[PDB]
């Protein structure tokens, strides 16, 4: 039997009971939409958690604490790994800074000295200027002018912070300097602390020219106003501003390719015994719970789908019993049990698949409505931008559509399998003769 | 050309605790030649209906063997029996067994749809088959809107459209007028005359049987008087 | 037609298709179990949050911290309401304290000012001691020995904590004091913080008799090292150790006799509205959120129940079509539209009610299974033995069973309404002429 | 008493745009008193069937009024007409209307259950009526296991179970043999001679009509020949 012939026969036998076929299709549609929306709630929870993690952290910063046994981590070996863009060797020393450029000054300006060739070759943050190469030359951040302000403005800032009394609401101080910082002779005066601990020996005269500005700090996080120094001063920094015993904290970035490559690098480094942590670390930490939640919601949708498949089975048993006579005549002519079984399995799977398709459409609509409603209800507390939180249900049935179609079609086939066997096991003699 | 040698069958009707095996067949040795109207006349429950259902493929004989067109069909399963019925059989059941709905054109085309013939030749095939039978001015006429005679004729049309070699039939005039019975039997006569085809009609009478080229009487199951009666 | 005859007809007609009416009853049963289990998840969440609220703190607290308008909050105006069992007044003291008994000093202690009469009318859980109604009588806290560590022991514990940094490892120390906590008349570092601000005047230390000890606090994790200074001594304590104001946090309690008395005190707001943080005021918002959650879960189950309702409608139109002859000659006899409509509405209602009863029994079984498996899952997965706590992740109150019965019977009757009208409007002429 | 006068009916067949009205009844003046067998004689579809439908209560006549037992029934809604049919009507339809399935005892008891008679009274009435008709020696015998004559007899027994004034019937022997025809007819005659019961039997056979106390021949939709000739 040709496929077109089977479709025509299904059309003929479905036009007989338009109301019943439409009602079982509607039951399947409600079950599929219910499954998709319910599992979409979990998919959206996973997506919003992943998006929040990816937004509150830089994705590619695969930070490694070290190796088991406190083995030192060399710079050379990190380069010879799979698909590594470049390794970041940023060094931070916990100490206040007394830059004091002319009448202006900066306070935090924590030291970020490191070999800048590797950093700028690791897609570092910058928009203007040149990398620090000369002896008296550094790269400055963007918020440097925010803290740069005259001596009277510094006294005003000090009075404001003293009178703040731990109330950072009336602390809106003027920016001060609103001009170009490039090509200047800032007399940097980084504070000493007897190298590391407590005594303050002598603050060097880092008369370093300003060439190089960093752009806006990452994804609306971290303060970039801190001064960045190259590797040219490493020798005298270790000689005078000794930091090795304690105060030093050299965070390691290990930048790389797209997020899947980040995950591959993370698991490769973990297999070696490294103390790896990144966005994928938290993602995998929550991923077991997210998989469990998605499986549970899909199983709840599955019991709803079984509720609808029982109705499909009732409809198909009444379709087999209702005719039994077209089936009897086809079997008498020689339609074969295989063709009849394929016919009725096709009818059951068509009910299930039409129900699943329009349930997918209705569930896309319902997920869009939920995306338009959840912020509209939960605003004024955390959805100030409204482009966050449940702004996830547009893509959600990407593999969920495939899973829903597979589940609903398969369960419809299971429900129609018994009526198909009934149809193929109709006795020709009894079916042909009338039943008075 | 049909060979039914030493075939018997018993109806095991009843509950598991109320089994009752009543034999309706008693080792028949029916023989049918090619291109002839073999008529098997008996009575209700004598064995004509059981023999037709056995040769058709709805019932597997308990003992013996059957050769149809040089092919053993005793051990055939449902799939192969149905395939055989598709490519080499035709059916003219008494009630005309027409699908409710399913306009007469589609009703005739139904076995071609079952076999898998493409619609392009299907249209023309149904057309000339309906013309030959004599119901071509009906097109989209439902079988329920037809009379008994023309329903039997369109059943014949559904039988011949696949061009079979055996067109075994139930009583073709069981519910028919005298004139309709005469014209349908004349149609069967012209059918066998013009196109080589074998009829295994079973009748509850003798006037219809006289059309057949052979007489096979089933007195409660045993065949008697089996001769090739020339028409 | 009475009722026995109607039930007999319904049973006779349902016996014709056992595998179809059983499938419809199975679909309804699974939908009712689905609705009850899903709504019981929210009901159990509410029940377990309420139980956690009762267990975490005192059931009767009624704290009035945070008076608006800076109006007086003196106890003299706080005693006259409906059957208030206690008007206990508390003013915590922030002073440097250490048990001056040998080498063991109790650095951590929270002095609490209370009159023992208000304590007796408050019925606070007391492990030892009758009352301390004297100028120099106190009741120590339950954890008076764990926090009473020696100077060397505290120093080594702090050094070990610093060795492990902020990581909460297995770092532990013995429970300090090991002798009896009976009546010793000991003194605990009443040393002034310049009464309360910043200077530390003459030390001074009263001698207080330890009448008794307090019982275990409302929770195990939180500690307690109270001293329970008498309120008769509060006058002289304010006179000399002036702490009033901020090194002062008022913790006045309005404890009533029972929980229903707490509810009536909460009803008696808008006059004692001192930013009450009682269990009922806190639980009102939880009750609102749980009402929203239970309504949402009821609707989510109702979707899967409407699926089975559609299945019921399918099988009921199936029954009406199969019963056309019997209905036709019953109308011919004179069965009346009312009787036939009642019969078919009763068949649909019986399908729904039997499904609901079987599904409620199955839902009780599933809720028992969930309540038994959830603690096991919590113990197994996140390596914590479920915290040795009792939770009810699935609770089915009689109210939920009532809503389930009403909803499922209603949807079954609604499904049967259209087949009932079809069976009443049979057009007896057609059913009395058979077919062709 | 039955009072039918100046009653006409029209049937609309087709789509909304193809509403074809073909009146059938033309001012029928059927008049029957208590305790006689009236009869309507006419061809198939001549107008007897629709007249019986209106007198029973299945269709409300378009014009005129019908009075049974001194009560007007034209204005009756479905509920009131069904209530009247319960307590003052009986039915012997041709197709034997015997609930395919079920049993003979329950088929007879069905109108008792519909009216609301208590169980033991129902048992007594069913047993007495089945004894009177003669099918008492079958009890729970399924209708499919009975012959057509027995089906007609049990239908009569069901009709008599509520001792109604009128047991108006369709053609009670439309599909029946001559012997069973005579048996059913004399059974109905004995019904009238034992208990005074009006009859509105409609048939297309005059021999069946001969048993009545009145003759009413309907020719092509208009009644005529209304007499009370004694048999």
């Amino acid at each position: 039997m040709r496929f077109k012939d089977q479709v025509h026969f299904i059309r003929r036998n479905m036009k007989k009971n338009r109301l019943r076929v439409f009602m079982t299709i509607l039951a399947t549609t409600m079950a599929c939409a219910f499954l998709v929306v319910l599992s979409s709630v979990g998919f959206g929870i996973q997506k919003t958690i992943t998006d929040m993690t990816m937004s509150q952290q830089i994705v590619t910063k695969v930070s490694v604490m070290g190796k088991e046994g406190d083995k030192p981590i060399k710079k050379a070996d990190l380069e010879k790994y799979d698909h590594v863009r470049s390794v970041v060797e940023r060094t931070q020393v916990y100490e206040p800074n007394k830059a004091t450029l002319g009448n202006r000054t900066n306070e935090s300006s924590n030291l970020i000295f490191t070999n800048m060739n590797d950093e700028l070759k690791a897609n570092m943050e910058l928009e203007k200027g040149r990398v620090a190469k000369s002896e008296n030359e550094i790269v400055v951040g963007y918020d440097f002018a925010k803290r740069l302000l005259t001596k009277k403005e510094s006294e005003e800032y000090n009075k404001k912070i003293e009178e703040a009394k731990g109330n950072p609401e009336d602390i809106k101080e003027p920016k001060g300097y609103t001009k170009d910082i490039l090509n200047k002779t800032i007399e940097l005066s980084v504070s000493k602390t007897d190298s590391k601990t407590g005594d303050v020996t002598k603050t060097k005269t880092y008369d370093f020219k300003i060439v190089g500005i960093t752009k806006k700090p990452s994804q609306d996080w971290m303060e970039d106003s801190n001064i960045f120094i190259s590797d040219q001063f490493k020798k005298d920094f270790s000689e005078f501003l000794d930091f090795k015993g304690g105060n030093v904290e050299t965070n390691i970035g290990v930048f790389a390719d797209k997020f899947e490559n980040v995950e591959q690098l993370t698991n490769d480094l973990t297999d070696d015994g490294y103390y790896v942590t990144s966005v994928t670390t938290e993602l995998e930490g929550a991923n077991t719970f997210f998989m469990v939640f998605k499986i549970g919601l899909i199983f709840v949708g599955c019991i709803a789908v079984i509720i609808s498949a029982i109705g499909i089975f009732n409809t198909m048993t009444m379709a087999v019993t209702e005719r039994t006579q077209e089936i009897g005549i086809m079997k008498a002519i020689g339609a074969s049990p295989s063709i009849i079984r394929r016919m009725f399995l096709m009818e059951s799977a068509y009910i299930g698949i039409l129900g699943c398709v329009i349930g997918i459409i209705i569930s896309y609509g319902v997920s869009y409505l939920v995306n338009l409603a959840v912020p509209m209800i939960l605003a004024a507390t955390s959805g100030g931008d409204a482009g966050d939180l449940n702004y996830t249900f547009s893509y959600i049935p990407a593999s969920l559509v495939i899973i829903a179609v597979v589940i609903c079609g398969g369960v419809a086939v299971i429900s129609g399998m018994n009526p198909a066997r009934k149809a193929t096991k109709t006795n020709v003699l009894t079916a042909l003769r009338r039943e008075l | 050309m049909i060979d039914v040698q030493h075939i018997d069958h018993s109806f095991t009707i009843g509950k598991k605790g109320r089994e009752n095996e009543v034999p309706v067949l008693k080792d028949v040795s029916l023989s049918v030649a090619k291109g002839e109207i073999a008529c098997i006349v008996g009575r209700s429950g004598s064995g004509k209906s059981t023999l037709l259902n056995l040769i058709s493929g709805y019932i597997s004989p308990t003992k013996g063997r059957i050769v149809i067109n040089g092919t053993d069909v005793t051990g055939f399963n449902e799939k192969e029996w149905a395939q055989f019925r598709l490519d080499h059989f035709g059916f003219i059941f008494q009630s005309f067994q027409l699908i409710p709905g399913l306009t007469t054109y589609e009703n005739v085309e139904m076995p071609l749809a079952l076999k898998g013939i493409k619609p392009s030749e299907r249209k023309q095939k149904v057309q000339d088959m309906l013309k030959r039978v004599g119901l071509e001015n009906h097109a989209a006429h439902y079988p329920n809107e037809l009379s008994g005679g023309q329903q039997q004729r369109v059943s014949i049309a559904r039988a011949l459209i696949l061009n079979p070699s055996i067109i075994l039939a139930d009583e073709p005039t069981g519910s028919l007028d005298s004139e309709t019975e005469h014209e349908v039997l004349e149609l069967i006569q012209q059918l066998n005359r013009e196109r080589g085809i074998t009829f295994v009609i079973i009748t509850h009478d003798d006037e219809v049987a006289s059309i057949g080229h052979s007489k096979f009487q089933l007195h409660d199951g045993v065949l008697k008087g089996g001769i090739t009666v020339e028409v």
